[PDB]
């Protein structure tokens, strides 16, 4: 089940999730969705039945509305008048029975309840014997996530990517960081591969001592 | 609505030995038609989707070891996990699917537990263009320690800092089990360069004396 729709929204706006089921049938399954706030714990959402009919947690009845119709293999959350508590990763939650609610998963699709416009991160430098440091400071981005990869997904050993601090601005901020031997500097190059899809930047950094 | 309460909620025991995590339905979910309990357990890594474990209250489901098992029936369960492996570091959590809505247990975060280990210590002054967009942030790294617990003070011309700093620490590494921490000290440029020393100081169960690393503006 791969989870899409999921993106930046204002207030009151609204939002369509899709589901691919590409493994097994959406017919012949029952199919729900569960979130999860971040940081937090699971919430149940919606289910609509092999069968057809509908039911709906208290905090979503009216506002969502669950939709099925066996296209390309496809499930669907129709969300309408959106809070700010609505703000979550949504999950497709594939049953294995009728009254048989053993959850399975895909990957999740991140809602952000936001009036904010999409703002792309800058990237500085974090400049480096036995064991140097050094990293990338990935600054004021709004929203999440960003992902870092260091010499294209090529160097892992080391790499500390933290996670990102909310900071008094409202933007966000992370660090990635890796450990390296220091005769090793001014030979092999080190650089960070950015990537903040929301607001589809990509920015590729050297990390010079 | 099933109320599902999990205790404990937080959780850290050492390789090889036993964790175990217990669970409370306000209601019996034991259906007296196959008399099979309608309790699961999950396990959710991070940034991973909660993955089944046991399903019927103490039923596996394939492709789950052996070591861990669920038991309990009706209000009460229980899931235990013998010999906690590296790859068992997660969140876990109970839910219910006797009666819609399906409800879940707020979950319990179930570390691994070693030996103290001493954090390495980096200091980073603010790179050259961010000085060009008017501000510095000076960054300080503690690498790879145990346990969690770690006190960074900034000191700036050995005057302390209070409120202009945040942090992050980084999910327990599943490979060695040590954690690691960011510090970023964010001023204006107007504000850094004002003063001439800035120290980063780290305060760990490690340390056998606190460990500064400092830096004067410019060098």
């Amino acid at each position: 089940l791969v989870e899409t729709g999921g993106g930046l929204i204002q207030p009151g706006g609204s939002l369509r999730l899709s589901c691919a089921a590409s493994g097994f049938t959406v017919s012949s399954n029952y199919m729900s969705w569960v979130r999860q706030a971040p940081g937090k714990g699971l919430e149940w959402v919606s289910v609509i039945y092999s069968g057809g009919s509908t039911y709906y947690a208290d905090s979503v009845k009216g506002r969502f509305t669950i939709s099925r119709d066996n296209s390309k293999n496809t499930l669907y959350l129709q969300m309408n008048s959106l809070r700010a508590e609505d703000t979550a990763v949504y999950y497709c939650a594939r049953y294995d029975g009728i009254y048989g609610e053993l959850d399975f998963w895909g990957q999740g699709t991140l809602v952000t309840v936001s009036s904010a416009s999409t703002k792309g991160p800058s990237v500085f430098p974090l400049a480096p014997g036995g064991t140097a440091a050094l990293g990338c400071l990935v600054k004021d981005y709004f929203p999440e996530p960003v992902t870092v990869s260091w010499n294209s997904g090529a160097l892992t050993s080391g790499v500390h990517t933290f996670p990102a601090v909310l900071q008094s601005s409202g933007l966000y901020s992370l660090s990635s960081v890796v450990t390296v031997p220091s005769s090793s500097l001014g030979t092999q190059t080190y650089i960070c591969n950015v990537n903040h899809k929301p607001s589809n930047t990509k920015v590729d950094k050297k990390v010079e001592p | 609505d099933i109320v599902m309460t999990q205790s404990p909620d937080s959780l850290a025991v050492s390789l090889g030995e036993r964790a175990t995590i217990n669970c409370k339905s306000s209601q019996s979910v034991l259906y007296s038609s196959n008399n099979k309990n309608y309790l699961a357990w999950y396990q959710q890594k991070p940034g991973q989707p909660p993955k089944l474990l046991i399903y019927w209250a103490s039923t596996r489901e394939s492709g789950v070891p052996d070591r861990f098992s669920g038991s309990g029936s009706g209000t009460d369960f229980t899931l235990t996990i013998s010999s906690l492996q590296a790859e068992d570091v997660a969140v876990y959590y109970c839910q219910q699917y006797y009666s819609t809505p399906l409800t879940f247990g707020q979950g319990t975060k179930v570390e691994i537990k070693r030996t103290v280990a001493a954090p390495s210590v980096f200091i980073f002054p603010p790179s050259d263009e961010q000085l060009k967009s008017g501000t510095a942030s000076v960054v300080c790294l503690l690498n790879n320690f145990y346990p969690r617990e770690a006190k960074v003070q900034w000191k700036v011309d050995n005057a302390l800092q209070s409120g202009n700093s945040q942090e992050s620490v980084t999910e327990q590494d599943s490979k060695d089990s040590t954690y690691s921490l960011s510090s970023t000290l964010t001023l204006s440029k107007a504000d850094y360069e004002k003063h001439k020393v800035y120290a980063c100081e780290v305060t760990h169960q490690g340390l056998s004396s606190p460990v500064t690393k400092s830096f004067n503006r410019g060098e």
